[PDB]
This record gives C-alpha cells, structure tokens and sequence, in this order.
C-alpha cells in the first residue's frame, strides 16, 4: 500500500504513455487485440 | 581477528549512496546532490 | 500523500531504493533453516543406579 | 571575490582536483591504530 500511494503513482504520472479517449486495446493487432476485443466482449456479457 | 575484518569501505559506500538519495530526494533532482557532495574532502584534508 | 509523489518522482524512487538497499542487506546477513524453532524446549534428567 | 571564483571554474576544478589528490596522498600515509593507550595513574611489573 505505501508502494502504491508513493512509488505507483509517481511512476504512472511520468513513465505511462498516454490512451486516446475510445481506445480500449481493441485496435491493437496480434494476440493482444484478440483478447482486448474477448475481454471488452465478456465486461457486457457481466455486466448485462 | 579471523572472524570478518575490515567491512568499513562496504558500509561507508551505501553510506555515501544513502547520502546522495536522500539529497536526491531533498532538491528534486539526480544531479544538484553533487555540489553539495563534493564538500566531504574539504573537511577531510585539514583533519589529515 | 500520492499527489505528494507525482510532482516529486525522485523522492518516491528514493523511498523504494532505500528500502531495497535496507532489504538486501538485511537479506545477506539474515539465518537460513528449513524451520524456525516450533519443538517445545524439554530438559533431562539422567541418573544410574 | 565569489564573482570573479565564479568567472574562472576550470582553474579551481585543478585545485579541488589537487586538494583531493592531496588527501588522498595524507589517508594512505597516516598510520591506523583503534583506541589510545592511555596513562590510568597504574601499571604493574610481572616478575617471571
Ligand atoms: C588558503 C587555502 C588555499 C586553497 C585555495 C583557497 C581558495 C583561494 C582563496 C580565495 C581567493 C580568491 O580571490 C579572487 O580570485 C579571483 C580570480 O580567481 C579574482 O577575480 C578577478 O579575476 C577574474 C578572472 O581572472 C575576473 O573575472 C574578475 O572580474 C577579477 O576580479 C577576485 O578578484 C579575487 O578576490
Ligand atoms: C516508509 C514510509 C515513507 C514515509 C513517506 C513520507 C510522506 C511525506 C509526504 C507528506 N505529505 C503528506 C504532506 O505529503
Ligand atoms: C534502482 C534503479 C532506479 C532507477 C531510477 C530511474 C528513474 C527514471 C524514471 C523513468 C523515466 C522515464
Ligand atoms: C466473466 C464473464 C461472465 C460471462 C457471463 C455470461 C452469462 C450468460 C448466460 C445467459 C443465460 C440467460
Ligand atoms: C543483493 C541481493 C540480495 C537479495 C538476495 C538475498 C539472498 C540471501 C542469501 C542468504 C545468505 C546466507
Ligand atoms: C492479425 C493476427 C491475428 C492473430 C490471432 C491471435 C491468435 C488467436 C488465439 C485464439
Ligand atoms: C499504511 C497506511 C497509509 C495511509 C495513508 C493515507
Ligand atoms: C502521510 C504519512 C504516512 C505515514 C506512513 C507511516
């Protein structure tokens, strides 16, 4: 928790990159896009 | 005397390192911790 | 506290660096067994006739 | 005086660079010992 409240903010605030506003990871291609698209998928599959 | 010997140079090198961070830490900065550093053989040479 | 830290990203390294260096240090000169002591403590006596 | 110890930089880097080399020179030469062998008003004189 004192990594998280310290460390993990400082380290997201300068060393992240920045997500455009509707980007999800769907866009992304290879395996990862797969999942994004799967996972993005089954959130509205719980959620419902 | 042969149980350990001379474990001086190991603990006053992470006592400089810790010295560094923690001004590190104080100016916000890797690099103005030196101008402040640089000042340890001044004392040191009149004391020899 | 975290917003602290945002704006001061050098003090928050510094905090975790120091707490490895504090750690592995603590780790090299640390005991190393499979247990610690979990058998109660038990003291003989031994005579002979 | 600082101003114009401020306009030449690279002849004061020498110094330090001289007064470090100095000590360095001092430290090795200077015998270690561990605590001083101090007169405490008594001696003894063993008789063998
Ligand atoms: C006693 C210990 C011995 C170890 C060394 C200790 C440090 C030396 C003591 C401080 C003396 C500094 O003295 C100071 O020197 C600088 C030059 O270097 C002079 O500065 C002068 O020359 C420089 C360039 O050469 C000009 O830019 C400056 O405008 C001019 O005033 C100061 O006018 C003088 O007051
Ligand atoms: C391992 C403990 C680390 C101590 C962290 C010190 C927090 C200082 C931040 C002060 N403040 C709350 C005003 O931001
Ligand atoms: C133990 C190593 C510490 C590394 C500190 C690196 C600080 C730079 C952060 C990344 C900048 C993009
Ligand atoms: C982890 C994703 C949860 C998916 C839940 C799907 C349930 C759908 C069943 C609908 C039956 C009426
Ligand atoms: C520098 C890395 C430190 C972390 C590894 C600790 C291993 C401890 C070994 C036990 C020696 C008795
Ligand atoms: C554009 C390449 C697509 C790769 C598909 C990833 C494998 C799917 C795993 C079920
Ligand atoms: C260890 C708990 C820290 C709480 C700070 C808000
Ligand atoms: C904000 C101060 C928290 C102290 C953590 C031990």
């Amino acid at each position: 928790v004192l990594v998280a409240l310290i460390l993990t903010p400082a380290l997201c605030a300068t060393m992240l990159k920045p997500i455009a506003k509707g980007d999800h990871g769907e866009g992304k291609k290879g395996f990862f896009g797969w999942f994004n698209r799967m996972f993005e998928k089954s959130t509205h599959h719980y959620t419902d | 005397e042969r149980l350990s010997g001379n474990q001086a140079p190991s603990l006053y090198a992470i006592s400089l390192i810790v010295v560094f961070l923690c001004l590190a830490a104080l100016y916000e900065s890797w690099s103005i911790p030196f101008s402040v550093m640089l000042v340890v053989p001044l004392g040191v040479i009149g004391a020899l | 506290m975290p917003n602290f830290f945002i704006d001061r990203p050098i003090f928050a390294w510094v905090i975790a660096i120091i707490i490895m260096l504090a750690g592995g240090l603590a780790a090299l000169k640390l005991p190393v067994a499979q247990y610690p002591t979990i058998a109660p403590p038990a003291v003989t006596i031994s005579a002979s006739y | 005086s600082v101003g114009g110890i401020l306009r030449s930089t690279g002849r004061y880097l020498v110094l330090y660079l001289i007064i470090v080399v100095g000590m360095a020179y001092l430290f090795v030469r200077l015998p270690s010992s561990f605590l001083p062998d101090e007169d405490q008003g008594v001696f003894m004189t063993m008789v063998q």
